[PDB]
C-alpha cells in the first residue's frame, strides 16, 4: 500500500517542483538575487582588516541617465556628489578608489552615453568605472557562440559601432574598462549536490542556459583589486594566473552529454588564447576559463582606450610607448593612488613656508617612499614599490606669488605580457 | 589640543619632547569601493543625489539586506494545472540569502506551501 | 569491490572529481588526512 502513496508523493513534488522552476528561472527574480549574490561574493573574499571599504549605492541605468541629463553638467550630478565632493574634494574624507557597476552595456547610444558620463567623472576623481559587456553587443544571442565569431575586429568596422569607436580614442576612455562573459554564481538544486529541507527539490535546467545564475564578472574584477591592495596596498598584480588575476574556486555542474559526462563551464565558453588576444585588442577585459579546473584568470587588463600610432622613429616610438602604458589599468592604478596621495598630504602643507625648490626638495624625498631602482629587486618588493623611477620639476606661477606648477613622471616597472620565440637547431654552437 | 602642556616658566624646565625631526607624519589610505546598481525590484523616488550609501562589511552583510527591505511582486506562468490561461502572481520578501532558497520561496507561496503541508500529511502516512 | 578498480590515478581524471583535485592543490591540504576501508568492531554474536 505505502508503494503507492510514495508514488503520490513523487508526483507530488514532480508537480511543485514544476511550479518552483518557473519562479527560481524568473528574470525578475534572477537579477534580485544575482544582484545580492554576486554581492556577497564579493564581499566575503576581501579583508576589512586591510583597511579595505566598500558602500552600496542603488541606481538603475535608466536613472543613471536620467540624472546625467537632468544636470547642467557633471559637476552638479547626484553621483559626482557622492563619489567626488564628499570624498576626494572634501578635507578630512576619503578617495573613491574605484566604481563597479553591476551593468550590461549594448551598443545602444543611451549605453554610450552613459559610458561617456561615467568616463568623466572616473577622470575627474581618478579612480576607474568597472562594469559588462552584454552578449548582443557582439551581434550574437548569447556568449555561447562567441566561437562562431571569425573576427571581431572586422565585425567592429559596422555602422552599428560608430558611437562607440568615437568613444575609445577618448582622452577619458583611460578611466572606462568593461569585462567580457559572466560566470556561474550557483549549482543547481540537487538531492546530492545542493540539497534543500522537506521538499525533495531536483532543479532542471533546460536547454536554455539563461535558466542557470549567472553573476556579473566585473566582481571578479574587483576581487582582484582588493587582493593586490590587501597585500602591498597597491593595485597592479591584477593580470595573470600567478600574478594576482586567477580566479579560483569555481562552480561546477557535472550533467549527462551524449552518454558521455560533462560539466557546464563556469564561464559560458572556453576561450581560446586567440579568441582572448582579439578580445584584448578590441579593449575588452575577458576571463578566461582554465579547461578542465574551476579556475579562471584575467590575462590582461586593457582600458577601453585605443592605442594611438606614432612615426617609426626613437621619438614616435617613446611617444608611443608613454600612450599604451596609458591604455592599460595596471598601470593607471598607480597613478591613480599617486594622485589620491598627493591630495591629500599636500592640503596639510598649505600654508607652510615653501619655495620654489623646497617643494621640489620635499616631494623628491616623497616619491622616493614607492621607489625600488635595485638591480634586481624580488617580484615582492616590486610589487609594494611598483616605481622603478620617478622625476620631478617645479616652476612658479608668473605673477602669483605662493603658487607652483609642478610635474610628476614616473617609470614603472613592466609587466611581462607577450612574447615572440624563434627556435633553431644549430651545428657547432657555442657551448653556452 | 596637539600642541603639548608645559609649566610656568622656572629656572629649570625639563621638557619631553619626541625625536622625529623634520619627518612629515602621513595617513594611510584606504581602498574604498562603490557598488551602484539595480539592489532592489523598483526605483526609488527620492532624487540620486539625496539617496544616501550604505557601508558593507562581512559583519553586518545580512543585516544590511534585512534594512534595505527586498520585495519582488511578480507573475510566472501557473503550472500547477493544464490551462496555458493560468497566471500565478506572488510577492516574495527577502531579509537574507537564506531567503532566497526554495524553502524560503514555497514558505512564501500558499499555491505551493499548501502542496508542501499536504507532502508531509502523505508522509505521515 | 577495490580489487576490481584497474587504475584510481585514471578514475580521479573525470570532472565528477574536480573539485577534489583542486582541494588537493591547496596549501591547508597538508592539515587533512582521509582513510579508506572500515575495520570490524564487532563478531557476531554466537552460542560459543
Amino acid at each position: 500500500n505505502k508503494s503507492l502513496v510514495d508514488q503520490m508523493l513523487v508526483e507530488l513534488d514532480k508537480k511543485i517542483s514544476a511550479q518552483m522552476d518557473e519562479i527560481l528561472h524568473n528574470s525578475q527574480f534572477q537579477a534580485m538575487e544575482s544582484a545580492w549574490r554576486g554581492l556577497k561574493l564579493f564581499v566575503d573574499r576581501t579583508d576589512f582588516r586591510e583597511n579595505n571599504k566598500v558602500e552600496i549605492l542603488h541606481v538603475t541605468k535608466d536613472e543613471l541617465l536620467e540624472d546625467f541629463e537632468f544636470a547642467p553638467e557633471t559637476a552638479q550630478s547626484g553621483l559626482y556628489k557622492h563619489v567626488y565632493s564628499a570624498g576626494y574634494g572634501q578635507f578630512g574624507g576619503e578617495p573613491v578608489g574605484a566604481i563597479i557597476g553591476n551593468y550590461a552595456f549594448t551598443p545602444s547610444t543611451p549605453d554610450m552615453k552613459l559610458l561617456q558620463y561615467m568616463g568623466a567623472l572616473g577622470a575627474m576623481a581618478h579612480a576607474p568605472f568597472i562594469s559588462s559587456v552584454g552578449p548582443e553587443f557582439f551581434g550574437i544571442d548569447s556568449f555561447e557562440e562567441l566561437p562562431n565569431i571569425k573576427d571581431l575586429k572586422s565585425t567592429f568596422e559596422s555602422p552599428k559601432y560608430t558611437k562607440w569607436r568615437s568613444l575609445r580614442e577618448s582622452e577619458d576612455a583611460r578611466y572606462l574598462g568593461l569585462t567580457a562573459p559572466r560566470f556561474l554564481l550557483r549549482v543547481p538544486y540537487d538531492p546530492i549536490e545542493n540539497p534543500v529541507k522537506s521538499f525533495n527539490y531536483a532543479e532542471n535546467v533546460s536547454a536554455s542556459h539563461e535558466h542557470y545564475l549567472w553573476g556579473n564578472t566585473a566582481f571578479a574584477f574587483a576581487t582582484r583589486l582588493t587582493d593586490s591592495f590587501a597585500k602591498y596596498r597597491w593595485c597592479p598584480n591584477i593580470i595573470g594566473p600567478q600574478s594576482g588575476g586567477a580566479v579560483e574556486d569555481l562552480p561546477v555542474h557535472v550533467f549527462e552529454s551524449m552518454g558521455a559526462l560533462q560539466s557546464k563551464i563556469p564561464t559560458e565558453v572556453l576561450i581560446t588564447d586567440r579568441k582572448e588576444f582579439e578580445l584584448a585588442e578590441e579593449g575588452f577585459i575577458a576571463l578566461t576559463m582554465r579547461k578542465g579546473s574551476d579556475n579562471a584568470a584575467f590575462f590582461s587588463a586593457n582600458s577601453i582606450q585605443k592605442p594611438k600610432v606614432f612615426p617609426n622613429t626613437k621619438e614616435g616610438k617613446e611617444a608611443e610607448t608613454n600612450y599604451k602604458l596609458g591604455t592599460q589599468l595596471p598601470y593607471m592604478m598607480i597613478i591613480n593612488r599617486l594622485a589620491h596621495y598627493v591630495k591629500v598630504l599636500q592640503r596639510e602643507q598649505i600654508g607652510a613656508w615653501k619655495e620654489r625648490q623646497d617643494l621640489e626638495r620635499e616631494l623628491n624625498s616623497w616619491i622616493k617612499q614607492y621607489v625600488a631602482d635595485q638591480e634586481n629587486p624580488p617580484a615582492d618588493v616590486r610589487s609594494r614599490r611598483p616605481l622603478r623611477a620617478a622625476r620631478i620639476e617645479v616652476m612658479d606661477v608668473e605673477g602669483n606669488p605662493g603658487w607652483y606648477q609642478v610635474s610628476l613622471s614616473v617609470r614603472p616597472h613592466f609587466k611581462y605580457m607577450g612574447a615572440n620565440f624563434e627556435l633553431s637547431l644549430v651545428g657547432r654552437l657555442d657551448q653556452a | 589640543s596637539k600642541e603639548g602642556s608645559v609649566a610656568p616658566k622656572e629656572r629649570i624646565n625639563i621638557k619631553y619632547i619626541p625625536a622625529t625631526g623634520d619627518a612629515q607624519a602621513e595617513v594611510e589610505l584606504p581602498l574604498k569601493t562603490l557598488v551602484v546598481g539595480d539592489f532592489k525590484g523598483h526605483a526609488e523616488q527620492t532624487p540620486l543625489e539625496e539617496r544616501a550609501t550604505v557601508t558593507v562589511d562581512k559583519n553586518n552583510f545580512e543585516a544590511v539586506m534585512r534594512e534595505s527591505e527586498l520585495k519582488i511582486t511578480a507573475t510566472v506562468k501557473n503550472k500547477l494545472t493544464d490551462d496555458e490561461n493560468a497566471e500565478l502572481p506572488v510577492e516574495l520578501n527577502f531579509k537574507s540569502l537564506a531567503d532566497f532558497a526554495p524553502d524560503a520561496v514555497a514558505s512564501q507561496v500558499p499555491e505551493l506551501k499548501k502542496l508542501i503541508e499536504l507532502r508531509e500529511a502523505l508522509v505521515a502516512l
